């Protein structure tokens, strides 16, 4: 009932992963933090007006 | 679920644009785009001056610009591949078996890969009209390309029949493009698109590498792409991928483009830029000196595991960056690129970027290292495989060059490895060098020398009228010391020979001395008790063995005797050639051949013999001394496979005028070392400075670097009268069999060493 | 002495610096948006048009690669089952 | 097994001509050239690298 031994199963290509440049995550997060505080203050004035 | 998943697939036929052969050289397409494939033996690039490759590109572009219709296209294809077709050869001689096992041991860790170039120039009643129009146009294109590739050794691929069925020659190549293997594609009763793929490909969702699931094993391929040129189109800048350690398939495309459209593209560049460079560019384009076209190059490396194919891809990227064409691996369009290799697929090309035509012919000058043909030869497999200084192995006649530089070593090596064909050999050598080898190959070697009885004589010859003609001719040629032979002399000799060779005289009694009883005074010297009585007046006078040898060393100083000795030996060997693989060889040819008699017989019987598997393997120590005479001229011009050797002294006149050797190649030959083993093979127009070498090396067996040396076979093959004069002693003491006395000969060698 | 190569390569036919085919795709998309939701939406043109100009100027033929991927490796149905996109060699055209 | 050849010469022109001297010129690591009022381009460049 198990996959049959020593045959070609699914591909070995699905193991592939896209590497991340190890600076994108941290600075992207900080950039969104600052842009978000700007946008929230902006909608604070939006509703206040 | 099996059928449900089955029927819901996109077959590979959607991506393969081919159909019935319409002409024996031209393949149709569902869009009616007829094409032909051009197998090319790319001319050498290493052995040429830098300006001369420019000249080659000039000639090639000049021929192209005549026929480059706005409807054309080109797909070059340099499919680097490793050789699986080279069968191990059976053998009988122990010495040959040892030599071949050692030699094939010397190839552990060598690039055994051969380049294979290509080119595919692409192009109801009115459907038929379009049919003949396209066929005639493409057939003219094929004729023009054939006439333009005279020095490129091109061969148009066409249908060949095997076993009462049609097998396509191009379809095998295009299938190799699709499958990654070489599956012999027959001509069945469907569209080729239906049944031309026998390997289920698999492409990664996010990546550059794929995988071909075949019976014989998986092959993982990683494509690559060129996207950034530079301010240069230096000739053959993509040569670096010829020397690769990774088996791949390069690709190109040149969708030739209309002069108005090309002029508009160049006007666009001019406008964006806006001096003199584009002035001359546009002026040439109008004046018809190049034809722009849309181009794309996709190197695809083949490998066995995904890590290794990525490693090869990084290597290829480094190689391309070395020659200033910035490559970027194809990632999103891997499948589009892989379907963009099959000729007649423009809709699948990733990055078509217009370029000058000179430039395209500079991305594919059809350069190639000389490699030769492993299989398919008239005899079968290739005789030997030789190291090349370039690195790519050559899958191997007139040897010329000052001796002791391995000429006897080389000829012994070839004649020792050529026994996979079971060929007859007849070796006229000089200075007893080949005696040891010819004995080792288990054949008779006659060591002719002055003062000892000759051992063979025409006394017992067959009596047929043709043989009577020959023997009359011989005695008319033997007669020389006496003086001029008159008509009366001829009649006397004829009557005497006829009478002697009658049924009334016993064969055992027939000798030159007996002939005298039937010109007399002049023949006395050739009879017993005379100056030459030891040669042809023996009491008793060849089908036993295979590899014969005869020594004619003392005959270089003999004006008279060369004609009789060579006449008799050659006549005896003439009856041998009845279709069996026969290999005449020689040494310092001209002096044996410096005879007024048999130059005409040699040329005529040469044309005759060449039919039933005949070969002449000449040789020479002083090529200057040979080209002077008349006889050597026809033989220099009648040898296909030159093999030049080195010399501290060289002359321009002989090497260029006589031997059809170019100036760059001649300077290359001069540049060779004095005793460095390096010989320039020149089969045809192609050249390659190969070198068979017998140096120290290591063997990868059981993790043991078993030091293996070829000197135990060098002191056998190498010519040495000293070594031969003790080899003869040891054979005299024990002459049982070369398979038997070989260890004890090596023993006595170790005793003197 | 190398044969000159001019940089009229992949200088695609462009209006405003953008190729015809992708810009027509944007025109069709923005027209669809304008006809669908609201008519104030031909202001969606300049932002994406400028981003497309910046994309094309940097890498002249991005859109051809995009379309090739979308047409081939995105359509192929059984990507998940095989672990990779695969096309059956034997021509199963659903016939018998 | 720790062997050394320390050659010498008075007229290097006279040596490079013969066959035997060629292998020995090419088989010496440490050249030591000396001065001469008479010199020739051919010998010094072609033979002695």
């Amino acid at each position: 009932q198990e996959r049959i031994e020593g045959e070609y199963g699914a591909s070995e290509l699905a193991s592939e992963r896209r590497p991340h440049t190890p600076g994108a995550r941290t600075l992207l997060m900080v950039l969104l933090c600052v842009i978000a505080v700007v946008l929230v203050t902006l909608s604070y004035k939006a509703y206040k007006v | 679920e099996s059928r449900k998943l089955l029927a819901s697939e996109t077959p590979v036929g959607q991506f393969i644009p081919y159909s019935h052969h319409v002409t024996d050289t031209i393949i149709s397409t569902k869009n009616a785009e007829y094409l032909s494939v051009w197998k090319i033996d790319g001319r050498s690039h290493q052995s040429a001056s830098e300006a001369d490759v420019f000249q080659w590109i000039r000639e090639l572009n000049n021929t192209l610009r005549g026929i480059s219709s706005a409807n054309l296209s080109l797909w070059t294809h340099i499919v680097r591949r490793r050789v699986y077709e080279y069968p191990d050869a059976e053998f009988d001689n122990v010495f040959c078996r040892q030599l071949d096992e050692k030699y094939r041991e010397s190839f552990t860790g060598y690039n055994l890969m051969v380049n294979d170039l290509y080119l595919t120039v692409v192009y109801p009643d009115q459907k038929k009209h379009r049919q003949e129009s396209c066929i005639k146009a493409l057939e003219d294109i094929n004729r023009t390309l054939g006439q333009s590739f005279k020095r490129y050794g091109a061969e148009l691929l066409s249908v060949y029949e095997k076993g009462g069925h049609a097998f396509s020659a191009p379809l095998e190549f295009l299938a190799r493009l699709v499958n990654g293997e070489h599956i012999p594609m027959p001509i069945c009763r469907d569209r080729f698109s239906d049944y031309m793929a026998v390997n289920r490909p698999m492409f990664s969702k996010w990546g550059e590498v794929g995988e071909l699931r075949s019976l014989t094993g998986l092959r993982r391929f990683g494509m690559l792409e060129i996207r950034e040129y530079d301010d240069a189109t230096e000739p053959g800048q993509l040569n670096v991928l010829l020397e690769s350690d990774y088996e791949f398939v390069l690709t190109h495309s040149f969708s030739v483009l209309s002069r108005p459209a090309a002029k508009e593209y160049l006007q666009r560049h001019q406008k964006n830029l806006i001096i003199e460079e584009i002035d001359e560019a546009l002026n040439q384009l109008i004046s018809g000196h190049f034809v722009m076209g849309e181009h794309h190059c996709t190197l695809t490396v083949y490998g066995e595991t995904v890590q290794q194919v990525r490693d090869n891809l990084a290597h290829a990227s480094a190689a391309m960056l070395d020659v200033a064409v910035l490559p970027k691996p194809v990632d999103l369009a891997l499948e589009a690129g892989y379907w963009a290799q099959l000729p007649a697929n423009w809709q699948w090309r990733p990055r078509p970027a217009p370029i000058t035509s000179l430039n395209f012919l500079s991305f594919s000058p059809f350069h190639n290292f000389m490699s030769g043909k492993p299989t398919g030869n008239p005899w079968g497999p290739a005789v030997t495989i030789l190291k090349t200084v370039s690195g790519t192995p050559l899958y191997f006649t007139m040897l010329i060059g000052q001796s002791s530089s391995g000429k006897t070593v080389l000829l012994g090596f070839l004649l020792a490895q050529a026994q996979k064909f079971k060929p007859t050999i007849v070796a006229f050598d000089k200075d007893r060098g080949m005696e040891i080898s010819i004995r080792a190959m288990g054949g008779r070697y006659l060591p002719l020398k002055t003062g000892e009885p000759s051992g063979f004589n025409p006394f017992q010859l067959p009596p047929t009228h043709a043989n009577l003609i020959f023997l009359k001719q011989f005695v008319k040629k033997l007669a020389a010391a006496g003086g001029e032979v008159t008509h009366r002399d001829e009649e006397e000799i004829d009557q005497a020979i006829t009478a002697m060779m009658s049924d009334s005289i016993d064969k055992s009694l027939r000798r030159l001395s007996l002939l005298l009883q039937f010109v007399h005074a002049r023949l006395v010297k050739w009879c017993e008790g005379g100056d030459y009585g030891w040669l042809f007046d023996n009491p008793t006078d060849l089908s036993t063995h295979q590899i014969y040898g005869f020594d004619i060393t003392e005959f270089l100083d003999n004006p008279e005797a060369r004609t009789p000795v060579m006449m008799y030996l050659l006549y005896r060997t003439e009856s041998m050639i009845d279709g069996r693989r026969f290999m005449y060889v020689f040494d310092e040819f001209w002096k044996p051949l410096q005879d007024e008699y048999f130059e005409d017989l040699a040329k005529n019987k040469q044309k005759t013999i060449r039919k039933q598997n005949g070969i002449f393997v000449f040789a020479t120590q002083e090529p200057s001394d040979a080209l002077e005479s008349n006889i050597a001229k026809t033989l220099i011009q009648q040898c296909a496979t030159y093999i030049f050797l080195a010399n501290p002294k060289a002359d321009y006149e002989d090497y260029t005028q006589g031997f059809k050797l170019t100036d760059s190649e001649f300077e290359l030959v001069r540049g060779l070392g004095e005793f460095s083993r390096r010989f320039l093979i020149k089969q045809g127009d192609q050249s390659a400075l190969a070198e068979m070498n017998l140096g120290k090396f290591r063997t990868i067996v059981d993790g043991e670097t078993v030091e293996r040396d070829f000197d135990d076979e060098l002191l056998v093959l190498s010519g040495t009268p000293d070594n031969a004069e003790i080899a003869e002693s040891i054979i005299a003491e024990v002459g049982d069999d070369p398979a038997v006395w070989l260890p004890i000969f090596l023993d006595r060698v170790k005793a003197e060493r | 002495e190398a044969f000159p190569l001019f940089k009229g390569a992949t200088r695609l036919p462009t209006i405003w610096g953008v190729p015809m085919i992708p810009l027509m795709a944007m025109v069709m998309g923005v027209a669809v948006i304008a006809l669908t939701v609201s008519i104030w939406w031909w202001a969606l043109v300049p932002p994406l048009w400028f981003i497309m100009a910046q994309i094309t100027k940097n890498d002249d033929k991005a859109f051809r690669i995009w379309w090739l991927w979308i047409d081939t490796k995105f359509r192929n149905r059984n990507k998940g089952f095989w672990g990779a996109s695969s096309y059956s060699p034997a021509n199963y055209r659903k016939r018998r």
